Parts: structure tokens; C-alpha cells; sequence
């Protein structure tokens, strides 16, 4: 009946931010003032909450999405952004309540000649919609020629890997994010607090 | 995968004058990332480089097969061909792959000006006989 | 896929009285759309067909092969099969595919029997030796 | 803010209508009749609703359905139909308040060796309900022997690929098709007009 | 599948002191429950267990290739692969593919002291020569 | 129109238990009599419901899973209970309100060289949530070395097959397994009685 936040903190694997992980965390009793100890976070913004004002109110859903990213993409997970992680991975929507929760994962996800296994989306014929997925890999059109299928000059396979090195510098460091969705919608009540 | 790894198929005892479709698999990332190139050694001779191909999918070829070789990029697969015509009983070797990972501040420099790659396969020997 | 492409493989070196499976892998459309023929072409002599499958399953032999090999389907993979069987030195051969589009009106309708397809392989030689 | 319908209205491939596509109109200000202006569409039909009264009806859900069937297929797209479309790959509910918009795509879709990249559904075991979607590609049983996963006789492959040409008559031409489904559930409303 | 199957594929004519990686892939069940060995065949000599895996992935080689042969296990692919490594002439044979199924009661137990196996495979080519 | 039950008992194939199927019965009127009378079941416990009152209820929805497993893990199919299957394939909720009905199928799922086709989950990392559906295929890792994406000692591949041969003892032999869930929304009824 424990709220189990150690699973999406402690994993030995993140998901890839083009295939992002959504966790729903329902009927659960949980303590949240307990993780703010944790002041090794680089990053950590509430959006229409402070971030110990949560005690008492309560809201029906709470999500945990998470995935990695590189330093310099961070600062693009919040509402309103662009760059190919706001627009062609994750997107927040304008009007989000919830946080928006990183830390630097260079001693975990990165190995010395480099770890490609973490991918990203670097091309897309339209912005996604907020929490939209997009997990197809088809040919993107980059010129005028059509692609029809096949890879060649300006017809491009749309994901890349990041490569992930210990002696790379912070804006290509591994960074682990994790973002909780907290919805005004209407139904019973599944997640408490401290 | 921690690694990467490179497995090349295809190899076969062909003809004179036959073709040949060689393929580097790959598994640790995405191969779409990577430069990747195609070598060959002969029995008793060095290896030498015949065609590779960018991550802007632009390809280039040594003279001795310019006009028979195609490399080719199957990213739904994590591959790369190596279309062989025209098979002359002087191809016989063995075909080898090989990459190395372009960070994005690189995206448009090309390719066997990157003779040096990271990351090899063992190859799969072609015989060209009668 | 723009157009129906056909690549086979698992050609060796075999050995008298060895067996062997050849595949015909299929992009740019459904393979059980399409009936599907192999061929095979000797040193020196003229294409022949070997073996047939339409789109109802059915399978027709030439009587030099016929007991020894078969045609299959796996389109959950999108290819077809060759199971070949017994083989003697004189079926060292390059084995081909092809393919053509069976449209409402006719899917029940034989193989081997028109014997034109519209989409090749390049092959897969096949050589049986001591 | 606006919605343009044109990212429902412009791919350059379509879906197969056994995998069919759905794209929601999350929250969107609309203008519908500059879009009925385009008489060169071969089928406008709507159902449940008036045709030209589409400015002042303000709906709750906005679904845009799309896939590729070919032109003697179109007459199946209805509520109430039969035939493999309707009963195997789409099938409308009977209380189906939408209107069903079809057009002829020969230049867009056809290849001269013939087009074999859509593909549709010819067998099921049973019809599908409204609104289902079917990916499955399980070996159908239309015999007495149980196929058991293998491919043989009376035991075929459930989906087919159309050949599409240029020179194929209109009955064998590929139409792309959009279903606008117009629900009133309660929710937040998302489509309204101008 | 109703049954199990496995088929060998990457026999190839290589060279001595060449390197392949044969493999084994299943139909029919997981191949993750199974024992899992190779076998080889040299020209008119008898079968001959070379190497095995069992389902907790220990491995157990024959005293002539201890060394030179990997087995390992991509169940992901439902395959067993074989790298085999500084080959030389003797090693010329058919290698086959062969398996049995390990219930929940047996899970910790060795392998090549089972060499009865229930399921093969047709066995796939290797030529080493100069 | 009617409640397609006959459906979903009289398959041909059934789902692995680790990819376990679910399909919605709604919008049907359904018969309830002819199933219960019907008592070859080697199993039909039902929680939360009279299994004799299913002709006066009305449900909103009513959700049919079904899958196989091996005959003493039918003990598993219960609210609360422990094992790989509970744990680890499917695990129902305490508050959970219908039925599980089982009965062996050795005759259909059996064959003479063993039956290898049905799958479980052996290993996890953590007991699925009720109603969790777990199909990823990631190494486990079983020691302190991290498995990194090789599978080797102490790295096992997820999967196992049932042997289902004729053979086997009953706790052995494969039995297939419906659970009807019986949804109690406040939305209108769509699944009621005769």
C-alpha cells in the first residue's frame, strides 16, 4: 500500500527520450517531503505549485515520465520550448501543473568507449502535441526528391544515438529526468501524502 | 549491448561475372550515428579500403570497383549493404566493416577521409571462381 | 518501398547428398500477394524453373527436383522458402526468385504454368562438391 | 491555436485501412467552410448532423480517421455496410454522427510497376465492432485442418497488398478517405467554429 | 510452429586462420528453455559434440576446440550462436545444431553429459582451405 | 448484438499468460445460463458477484481475459496470491468483483513431441500492479555483476516455454484459464441480462 517512488529513481535503466517511459502511480499512500532531502538534484522546478506546498490538497492523477537526455537539452523540459527534444521527443503542455526533476547520470550511463544506447528523435515533419509519442521510423523527406521508403541524400532515418563518454564535457553528459504530471480531472482519489 | 559489435553476412563462393549483396548488422546503438565503411583483404595482400558511406548518406569508392560496388543504408534494420557486381576472380577476399560514432558538431564531413575507424567486424570471405 | 524488391540468400558450399534452405526475402509489398517462382541457372545453360507457389498454398515441381525439394511460405517474415534436399553435383546452380501480383479476379489460378514474373533476384549460387 | 486540418488532409503516404490512422483534435479553433469549397472531393457525406450547419454545432470529441481503400471500396464506408472493409478493417458505428469525405488519389498513390505498399485485411474470424482496429496477422483457418501458425492449403496469410497503377480503372483506383466523428460525451469540449 | 525446428545458417568457404560465426535459430518455443549443442561432421568421419550451452548459460567445450570456439546465447532472437576462431583445415565439416528441452525440476544442470538431444538441425557447411 | 461469450471459450489458440489477452464485451445483451450450466469446468470461482444473479445485473463494461497456464498454478488465479504467475504474468486486485474459470485443455494444447508454444515470465524485478501486462524481453539480472544487455551467468533471458506433453501429471498439463471482470461505472449500462 506504499507509494513506490524507489523504482523510478533507483532503475538501472532509463528509457530513451524518443520512446519515453509514462509510469501511472495510483492507489498509493506516499510521503513526499522525504525525497526534497535529496538536495543532489541539478535540477528541480514546480510549475503552478512550490515545492513544499503539496501536503494536504491532493489531485486524482500523477504520471511519472521518464527518460535521458544530454546537459545541454535540460533546459528545453519545461512549457513553452523548442529544440528537437520539446518538439520532436517531449512536450509539456502550456498550462502544466507538476515537476520537472534531473540529475547529472555520468558514473551509471556512460562506459569509456562511449555508450550509444540511449537514442533520440533529430528530425520530424511537425511539432508533437503535448505527451504525444512518436515511435515510428520512417525515411524523413529533407528535400524535394520523395524518399519513398528507401535512405539516400536528404532522406534521412530519423533517430540518432547520443554518444555518452566520461570525459565529454556537462552539455553532453547524461542527464536522467523525470517529470510528474499532476491533472485537474475528475475521478476517485488515488495518491496521497505526508 | 555495452559494445558495439559489427557481424557481416553474406559471404559465398561465386562466380566470375556474378553479384553479391554483403550486410553489416550492427547492435549497441544506431547505426544511422555512425560512418561506416567497407574493406577487403586478399590472400598475402594489405587490406584496402573500397567504399563507405556518411551519416549524410552520401558514398564513396575506390577506383578499382567504382562502377560495380553500392553501399547502401537499411537503418530499419541497423545495416548497411554492400551491393558487389560484376565479380572479377580478383575481388576474392575477405570483406570487412567498420565504424565510428560523428557527434553532432560533424553531421556534414564525409567519408575514407575517416580511414580510421573505431569499431570492426570479422568479416565473411567472398571466393570469385570458376 | 517503392518498388517490390526480392533479395535471396543462404547459398553455400555443400557437399554431395547435403541439404540446404534458400530464402527469398520480400520488401515494397505483402509476398502473399504475389506468386512466387524459383529458378536456377547452371554454368553454361539456360534458366529453368525449379518450383512454384501461388497464392492458395499450392505448390508445383519440376520433375528433375521433384521429391527432393520444397516451396514454403513465411509471411509473417515476408519470404519464401526452398528446402532443398539429397543434393546431387548437378544442381550446382544460381538459384533465383520472382515474383508477380495476383489481382481479386484470379487468385485461383495455377503457377509455373504462365512462368513470366514481373520482379527478379539477383541469386544465390549454390555449389555442391566433394 | 487554430487547428489546421491540412496535417489530417496532406500526407504524403497514407495508412493501410486495416491499420487505420486516428489523429485527435486535442483543443482547437476550426473554420470548416472554406475546407466544403473544394468540390473536387468524389464523396462528402455526412450523417447525423446537417451538412452546411457545421459553423454553429459546437462538439465535445473531434476524431479524424484516415487510411487508403480503393474506389469500388468507398461505397462500404457507411454505417451499416458490409463487405470485407466494413466488416474486417473499419467499420462505423450505426448511430455514427460524422460525415465521411473521399477523394480519387491515382496521381498521388499509383507507381507505373504498380503501388504494393497498402495493404488491407481479407479474412477474420468475425466482423469487427465500430471503431475497432485490427493489426493482427495470425494464419487464418478457412478449413477443416487447424492451420497451426503454418501456412499451407485453407490456411492462408489474413492480409493482401493492393496493386494500385496508373492505368487500372476507377473500381481499382486508390480514394483516400477521412472520417470526422463528432462525439458528445462528458468531458471538456475541444473543436468549435468560426 | 507445431513442432520445433532449428536451422543453421553461416557456413562459408573461409581461409585458414579465418573467423566465423555460425548460428542456430528456433521456431516452435523459446529457445531460452532448452539445452543447446553443436556438432560437427567431418567428411566421412563420425558426429562429434564440439560445444554446449545449458539453460543458465554455463558453456562446456571439446578438448579440440577449447579455446578457439565461443558458444553464447541471443535469445532475444531465439538463436544460439557458435563464433568459432583460428580455423584450420581439419576443421572442414558439417556443423549442426541440436537441442532439449529443460523442465522447471532441473533448471541447475550441466550439459555434454546430455548429449541426447530431441530436436536438430540439418547442419550448415564449413570450408577451410587455402 | 448478443454477448459474443461462445467467442472467447471456443478459440482455437490462446494467449500466452505473459501477454495474456483482454477483450471488452459492451453494447451486447448476454446470456449467462447456458455457460454455468455447462459443468465440464474444472473451475469457476467467482468474487464480488452471485454466479446466479448475472441475469438481472447490468454492467457497464465487462472485460474477458484469457490465456493458459500449467494446472497447479490455477492456484495463483485469485485475488491475493503469490507465485510467477501472480506475481509476475497476471495478478488480479483485492477488490476484484467477477470470475475465473478454468478447465483442462490437455486434449487441444498438448502434443505428442511436447507443446512449446505457450510462454510465462519467470524472473521481474518487481510484482506487477493488478491488470499490468509486462511483455518486454530485457536480460535479468540474477547476481551483482550488471548484465548489460549480454546474456551469460547470473543474465537470463525472461521467457520460458511450457512443455505441454500428453503425458505429464495434471499439475502439469495446460489448462485454460477466462477471468471475467464485471466494471461498475457511474456511465450508462452496456452489458445487461436476458
Amino acid at each position: 500500500n506504499l507509494c513506490p517512488f524507489g523504482e523510478v529513481f533507483n532503475a538501472t535503466r532509463f528509457a530513451s527520450v524518443y520512446a519515453w517511459n509514462r509510469k501511472r502511480i495510483s492507489n498509493c499512500v506516499a510521503d513526499y517531503s522525504v525525497l526534497y532531502n535529496s538536495a543532489s538534484f541539478s535540477t528541480f522546478k514546480c510549475y503552478g505549485v512550490s515545492p513544499t506546498k503539496l501536503n494536504d490538497l491532493c489531485f486524482t492523477n500523477v504520471y511519472a515520465d521518464s527518460f535521458v537526455i544530454r546537459g545541454d537539452e535540460v533546459r528545453q523540459i519545461a512549457p513553452g520550448q523548442t529544440g528537437k527534444i520539446a518538439d520532436y521527443n517531449y512536450k509539456l503542455p502550456d498550462d502544466f501543473t507538476g515537476c520537472v526533476i534531473a540529475w547529472n547520470s555520468n558514473n551509471l550511463d556512460s562506459k569509456v568507449g562511449g555508450n550509444y544506447n540511449y537514442r533520440y528523435r533529430l528530425f520530424r515533419k511537425s511539432n508533437l502535441k503535448p505527451f504525444e509519442r512518436d515511435i515510428s521510423t520512417e525515411i524523413y523527406q529533407a528535400g524535394s526528391k520523395p524518399c519513398n521508403g528507401v535512405e539516400g541524400f536528404n532522406c534521412y532515418f530519423p533517430l540518432q544515438s547520443y554518444g555518452f563518454q566520461p570525459t565529454n564535457g556537462v552539455g553532453y553528459q547524461p542527464y536522467r529526468v523525470v517529470v510528474l504530471s499532476f491533472e485537474l480531472l475528475h475521478a476517485p482519489a488515488t495518491v496521497c501524502g505526508p | 549491448g555495452p559494445q558495439v559489435q559489427l557481424v557481416e553476412s553474406g559471404g559465398n563462393l561465386v562466380q566470375p561475372g556474378g553479384s553479391l549483396r554483403l550486410s553489416c548488422a550492427a547492435s549497441g546503438g544506431t547505426l544511422a550515428s555512425f560512418a561506416v565503411g567497407w574493406f577487403r583483404q586478399a590472400p598475402g595482400k594489405e587490406r584496402e579500403g573500397v567504399s563507405c558511406i556518411d551519416v549524410i548518406n552520401r558514398a564513396n569508392y575506390a577506383d578499382s570497383v567504382k562502377g560495380r560496388f553500392t553501399i547502401s543504408r537499411d537503418s530499419a534494420k541497423n545495416t548497411v549493404y554492400l551491393q558487389m557486381n560484376s565479380l572479377e576472380p580478383e575481388d576474392t577476399a575477405v570483406y570487412s566493416c567498420a565504424a565510428h560514432f560523428v557527434p553532432p558538431g560533424s553531421r556534414l564531413r564525409g567519408c575514407l577521409v575517416n580511414e580510421l575507424y573505431n569499431y570492426w567486424g570479422q568479416g565473411t570471405q567472398v571466393t570469385v571462381s570458376s
